């Protein structure tokens, strides 16, 4: 890989000086590059890598909603046409983050913030897939999606306060995927209120460092809970 | 309309 | 090259559709794809290719900016890897330019045309030679500066004899030119006798235009008084 | 920096 002759430092500096410079697609190949190297990724670090490919494929996913949006109710073949290129480059790369998960950063070892980390990041980006999948191919990605989040949220539940901003960011998702993706919007409201319900009894034994990364995620919660509703 | 983790 | 299989007015749309959608490194390569199929371009096209490649270098040389301004600090304030990825968003911002300049050169730039198209093409030309210069270093720059010079000047003489003083690309020009004279040639008393001349002979006629020529006057005018209260 | 045609 082109990363293949950089020193693993040097890389999370560059990492971070893209990061600056707001240059999320040199910063992803850059932690990419990291990752490949073989050796765990510290938090800051695994943050580093979430923040590059969540603003890589935040971009696909709006262009591609864009351009859906103009195709139907819409004949040339130009948008189409187009939205399939964008549908294109976002799998390629759900795809990339998909490999790196699986070849490097899933384990059985470590502790769970990082073990929660990295399977909730790996339902998320096939709940990307999904998103534009079809077909047989969409049914595979939503039942891999689901046995990610599923073993995700196992492991939280009986690893992680019910505070805690991973756990409660990781329900957040697995609710949207059951609402969005799933068509189970039964389980998706069960599954927000369950999880708002419980942060919300266990708030006196926060943390200050996590107040507001905890708050925010139950107000995110609530706001679903609003529009399901 | 809903949001996912930010 | 890539676009040669499609309709130019297939790539015309699809540039509209990367702009809505803010691809504009998509909108670029769908503009130069249209531009490679020799025609020439309508006002409307020219804008969707000035609007394509002036956000994609506009990122990269805020990117430039921002790193050039991180090495300053870790050189003379207090190892290779800022220098480095400097290094790298400067060669990708070059070529840019070069594409831009190269599309000019081979496609754009002709004796044809009216006075508003050749102008628009030199303003062009010598705006991404100003991007080259903003970046180069020793011989190679005094080289850019006196060709970015030379193409600003072309469309001045154009502009000033077939355009009225109060014409939009008329002003942007001579906004640009100063900006020019100011930060790259370091001749601060052009660049101000420049665009305090071209403000006062623009106000002398504002009262003439409709309304919706009016704005697109002061908006750029503007621009000029913002320049001029910071040089004087 | 300066003010360039926008």
């Amino acid at each position: 890989g082109a990363m293949g002759s950089m020193e693993r430092a040097s890389l999370i500096q560059k990492a971070k000086l893209a990061e600056q410079a707001e240059r999320y697609e040199d910063m992803a190949a850059f932690m990419k590059g990291a990752v490949e190297k073989g050796e765990e990724l510290s938090c800051e670090e695994r943050n580093l890598l979430s923040v590059a490919y969540k603003n890589v494929v935040g971009g696909q996913r709006a262009a591609w909603r864009v351009l859906s949006s103009i195709e139907q109710k819409s004949k040339g073949p130009e948008v189409r046409e187009y939205r399939e290129k964008v549908e294109t480059e976002l799998q390629g790369v759900c795809d990339t983050v998909l490999g790196l998960l699986d070849s490097h950063l899933i384990k059985e070892a470590g502790d769970a913030e990082s073990r929660v980390f990295y399977l909730k990041m790996k339902g998320d980006y096939y709940r990307y897939l999904a998103e534009v999948a079809t077909g047989d191919d969409k049914k595979r990605i939503i039942d891999s999606a689901r046995s990610a989040y599923q073993e995700a949220m196992d492991i939280s539940k009986k690893e992680m306060p019910p505070t805690n901003p991973i756990r409660l960011g990781l329900a957040l998702n697995f609710s949207v995927f059951h609402y969005e993706i799933a068509n189970s919007p039964e389980e998706a409201i069960s599954l927000a209120k369950t999880t708002f319900d419980e942060a919300m009894a266990d708030l006196h034994t926060l943390s200050e460092d996590s107040y507001k990364d905890s708050t925010l995620i139950m107000q995110l919660l609530r706001d679903n809970l609003t529009l399901w509703t | 309309r809903h949001k996912s983790d930010s």
